[PDB]
């Protein structure tokens, strides 16, 4: 029975360093800790000391990771490559019940739903089921910004909600960017 | 080849004695001990604990003498002499009490559980033992281990608290600082139930791993009194591998 | 046990030496190396604090570290050598095609061409010579400025676009600049 | 201990710039202009007889 000894010698030695990766993922250096996340972009012109794996906030909420960003050089635009914790940015539901009710009534009121095509069954149906693939928080103007953190804090990407009628699944590009601020030109612009 | 074949042959035998420790440690805690075990179990915290207590106090009064005499002095220059307290608190706590305690505990006792047992291995005070009939995983290991779990999170307890009182000296007896703006800073930033207890639970594994090891590494090693040497090491350097090893771990499970 | 000290060995061997490798280059040398980088220059009047090998940013993104400063003892000017990354940068073979066919519409427009000769028979050639080596990224309008990030941070140089006509070559001086302030001038500026 | 403190600084770069995206440049100026080499490093090591 020596090999018994020896196998347990293995059969700690491989569940040691299994553990050891599994603090690899609360740790947040690989991996991510997000139950469901998903792609979206953005395009700034001003993307001044924002390293990756940035906070993303809705009002405060950390919502999200920031993964690459990039350049390209043909329209010297910045690209910002993020993720989104959605379990509590995505609606579920409740939400999907009451957000498939409040536009059909709100923006497909009696402007829009009395100027429309010959049936009004079929189009009431494509209102709803244009909904319910994916939809997540996000109205058609709701704006990103470049906030500093505090006073003296380091960079962070603020999704602001406008209000809005009409959002935006997992593959888009938020419409209503800008970059940071910077004391270089407004101390000029102010003295 | 041969040099390599050599040293693969080592590593594989060392992997399979590692698993073998293993197997003598659910032989020693899986049996209940008799009477008789209490009255040698704490003069083994007469042997371990107590004399390694005059140690940590003096390393113990230093770090924390130097942790605030040389952060301050470029924080200063900004606004912020108030949030020394929090600094010196906040390293201790959750980073260095964990880890400089065992290092300095792996020093002391870390070798006299091996030497000891290394003891009785030389001049066969083992086998003898054997021969009387007692069993040593009963006798001369399970007091040791014992006291080497309880005694080391409470000396890592008694290291930080004159570690932070430490830095109080240098602090408002010579550079002035405000007492209340001191002890407010800590109060607001450290929390009880996420770091003093946090610092205890990395204490903990914190002195499995270096007592047991050098339970082991000092009861199946050759007689050889050369050799007890390099088993001396095994000793520091397995636990030392492990306990830096395994802080790691520990802070990414806690925070982050 | 042949098999066992082979594999052994095999193992142990791999691991260490990739270890020290990885080790040994994330430090000093080993693996340090842009990929086409060219130098441009400039020259400014007060530097003020600026370092060798600092940040080169275009948008806000890192595409540049910096060479060596040295001071032109007759007429008051430091001046800056630094070399870009042309990844980043130096529009692709179809972006060559895409930057022509925008100065198709930009060097050759309609007006530029009714300004000297509407034939451009020495425009549409001239204008086509000198971008089939080494166009960049940078424009003709485009002025470089030293920036300081935020409060005392690490002097970078920013690369504010112009919105030009022309680019420049793998080598030139950009000639439209402007030097920092120091905080000196802020001074008596507010009063 | 001049080999400790080697890889002792070479770590903290690992978890700077690899991990928190700090400056390259601003990290190793920062000690160029504070660490002198005859009052540091040196006396580092005099330190380290009479501890030997």
């Amino acid at each position: 029975s020596r090999t018994s000894e020896l196998a347990v010698g293995i059969f700690v030695i491989i569940f040691g360093i299994a553990l050891f990766f599994l603090a690899m993922k609360v740790s947040g250096l690989v991996g991510t800790n997000l139950s469901d996340g998903y792609t979206m972009k953005a395009q700034f012109d001003n993307v001044n000391g924002l390293k990756p794996r940035a906070k993303v906030t809705m009002s405060g909420v950390t919502i999200g990771r920031v993964d690459s960003i990039t350049l390209d050089p043909v329209t010297r635009l910045a690209t910002v490559t993020f993720d989104l914790d959605g379990k509590l940015t995505s609606f579920n539901a409740e939400q999907l019940k009451e957000v498939q009710k409040n536009a059909l009534d709100e923006l497909r009121y009696s402007s829009d739903y009395t100027q429309a095509t010959p049936a009004q069954q079929k189009t009431m149906e494509q209102q709803l089921i244009s909904n319910m693939n994916s939809i997540t928080s996000i109205d058609e103007d709701a704006y990103i910004m470049v906030a500093t953190n505090g006073l003296l804090g380091e960079k962070y990407l603020k999704i602001v909600p406008g209000g809005g009628l009409n959002y935006l699944k997992r593959g888009d590009t938020i419409s209503n960017t800008q970059g940071t601020m910077d004391l270089e030109d407004l101390i000029s612009k102010f003295i | 080849m041969n040099t390599i074949a050599w040293l693969g042959r080592l590593v594989i035998e060392r992997i399979r004695g590692i698993g073998v420790a293993a197997l003598m440690l659910l032989q020693i805690i899986f049996s209940l001990p008799s009477a008789g075990g209490f009255g040698r179990f704490v003069y083994q915290m007469h042997r371990v604990g107590v004399m390694s207590l005059l140690i940590i106090t003096v390393s113990g009064l230093f770090i924390g003498l130097v942790l605030g005499l040389q952060g301050y002095s470029i924080l200063v220059n900004v606004g912020s002499e108030s949030m020394l307290g929090t600094m010196v608190s906040l390293t201790l706590l959750r980073e260095l009490a964990p880890v400089v305690a065992a290092l300095l505990f792996a020093g002391r006792a870390g070798s006299a559980l091996t030497a000891e047992i290394g003891s009785m291995k030389q001049s066969e005070q083992l086998a003898s033992m054997e021969m009387i009939g007692v069993d040593p995983l009963k006798q001369i290991v399970s007091p040791r281990l014992w006291a080497g779990i309880v005694s080391l999170p409470m000396l890592t307890v008694i290291f930080a608290a004159i570690g932070i009182v430490g830095g109080k000296l240098v602090g408002v007896d010579f550079l002035g600082v405000d007492e209340g703006s001191f002890w407010s800073g800590m109060q607001n930033n450290v929390q009880f139930g996420h770091d003093v207890v946090n610092g205890i639970i990395k204490s903990i594994v914190f002195a499995l791993l270096c007592t047991w090891i050098a339970v082991f590494q000092g009861y199946a090693c050759d007689p050889t009194p050369e050799g007890i040497a390099t088993a001396m090491t095994r000793t520091v350097v397995y636990s030392s591998l492990c306990v830096l090893g395994f802080d790691f771990v520990l802070t990414a499970v806690m925070f982050g």
